[PDB]
Order: C-alpha cells, then structure tokens, then sequence
C-alpha cells in the first residue's frame, strides 16, 4: 500500500 | 495479543507466491517480492531471499523467518526515522502495535509522509487522528485493513481484532  | 498475532491477522500466511490486491507478489506473511508484473523476478527475488531454489514455494518455516526479519526491520525503520520514532515513542503498547503495523505495509517513508495524522497522534487526538488516518490512499486501497488499524489507534484496544 501508500498518505498521498 | 501483539503485533506479530495482529500482522497474522492482517496477513495470512501463504506458502505459495501470490497476488496482492494491487497485483503486487508477495508470500508467505506480506512478505513483499516485487512490484514488477512478471512472476519470474517474483521468484528470482524469492530464491535470493530463501538462499535457494524454491520454484516459487517454500517451508513454513521459511515463512516465519521471513516474517521476523520482517517485523524486525519495520521496528528497525520506526526506530530510526526523526518523524516516527518521537510518536512511536509517546504511545502506549496497543497504538505501538498499530504503527508497527502501518510501517510494515507502507515501508518507513511512506508512513512518515502521513504529516497530519502523525500530528494528531503526537498530540493524543485520537478522533481527530481516525478522521486524518481515513483520508489516504492505503484506505481507499485497503479499506477493511486500514479501517482495523485506525480503530486500534482510535481506541487503543485489541477490540477490531477480536
């Protein structure tokens, strides 16, 4: 996964 | 009750290479291979990994090990990242368990980029932080994941894992  | 009982959850445990729900390799516990879309760098990483010729399959005990190398070097990460290590520092052992989970499918700079919620936690706005946690990619990506981690940190209780 990944904040943007 | 701990973040290796949490990940087991959060994980599963496949002895075989497969497909995350991004069409990511990973195997035995999230344990990440490759990004690339062929299956043959995935098991080229894998036997480099394993010390062997595994043909994309490997022990369980093999698993484990990948898992606590794992664990370990997401501990690792927090540890020594100037943004992480002062919240991990201040929470108490469920919400450390709950980073440690972040860390472990985000990577060290990918949870150190969640500024605002970070913020949040720091400061112990826990329902503020919930509210800042939801707003990412991971929980469009991995909602059902995302929404037990946030929980934890919400609550500070083993509560979405039971």
């Amino acid at each position: 996964a990944x904040k943007x | 009750m701990n973040i290796f009982e949490m990940l087991r959850i959060d994980e599963g445990l496949r002895l075989k290479i497969y497909k995350d729900t991004e069409g990511y390799y990973e195997i035995g516990i999230g344990h990440l291979l490759t990004k690339s879309p062929s299956l043959n760098a995935a098991k080229s990483e894998l036997d480099k990994a394993i010390g062997r010729n595994t043909n994309g399959v490997i022990t369980k005990d093999e698993a484990e090990k990948l898992f606590n190398q794992d664990v370990d070097a997401a501990v690792r990460g927090i540890l020594r990242n100037a943004k992480l290590k002062p919240v991990y520092d201040s929470l108490d052992a469920v919400r450390r368990a709950a980073l440690i989970n972040m860390v472990f499918q985000m990577g060290e700079t990918g949870v150190a980029g969640f500024t605002n919620s970070l913020r949040m936690l720091q400061q112990k706005r826990w329902d503020e932080a919930a509210v800042n946690l939801a707003k990412s990619r991971w929980y469009n990506q991995t909602p059902n994941r995302a929404k037990r981690v946030i929980t934890t940190f919400r609550t500070g209780t083993w509560d979405a894992y039971k």
